């Protein structure tokens, strides 16, 4: 249930929130908002057991 | 430590600290009794013996 | 928010002269924002 953002364009700046589920591009070609080759999901959970 | 007397500086309603010309502070402003306190400094002085 | 109202004659709106603004409003928000838009007020017409 705990999700973290392992993507982002950017660093955040001093008491930020960001929740945008956007989908991130880690290459060069455009991922226009669908996943595949180099495009991920910015948001990841914790396997806590 | 000082003393606190009365003031006759017009304070603005957001302000509470007070400061003089060389930025230090020259009254308070209670949050209790909404009131301005000068503050000066206790007689001190030199001794020549 | 710092704001001030300053009466001026039929000249330029934005006058000569100092007038600093009171801080009125320190709003606690914490939000993010980039982009802004002014709120106007129109009656309705009846005919
Ligand atoms: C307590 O403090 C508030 C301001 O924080 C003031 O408005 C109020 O009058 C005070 N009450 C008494 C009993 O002094
Ligand atoms: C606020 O949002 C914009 C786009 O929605 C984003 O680019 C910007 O980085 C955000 N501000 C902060 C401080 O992260």
């Amino acid at each position: 249930n705990y999700l973290y953002r392992l993507f982002r364009k950017s660093k955040l700046k001093p008491f930020e929130r960001d929740i945008s589920t956007e989908i991130y591009q880690a290459g060069n070609k455009p991922c226009n908002g669908v996943a595949g080759p180099n495009c991920y999901s910015p948001l990841q959970s914790y396997g806590f057991r | 430590t000082g003393v606190l007397t009365e003031s006759n500086k017009k304070f603005l309603p957001f302000q509470q600290f007070g400061r003089d010309i060389a930025d230090t502070t020259d009254a308070v402003r209670d949050p209790q009794t909404l009131e301005i306190l000068d503050i000066t400094p206790c007689s001190f002085g030199g001794v020549s013996v | 928010i710092y704001s001030k109202h300053t009466p001026i004659n039929l000249e330029r709106d934005l006058p000569q002269g100092f007038s600093a603004l009171e801080p009125l409003v320190d709003l606690p928000i914490g939000i993010n924002i980039t982009r802004f838009q002014t709120l106007l007020a129109l009656h309705r017409s009846y005919l």
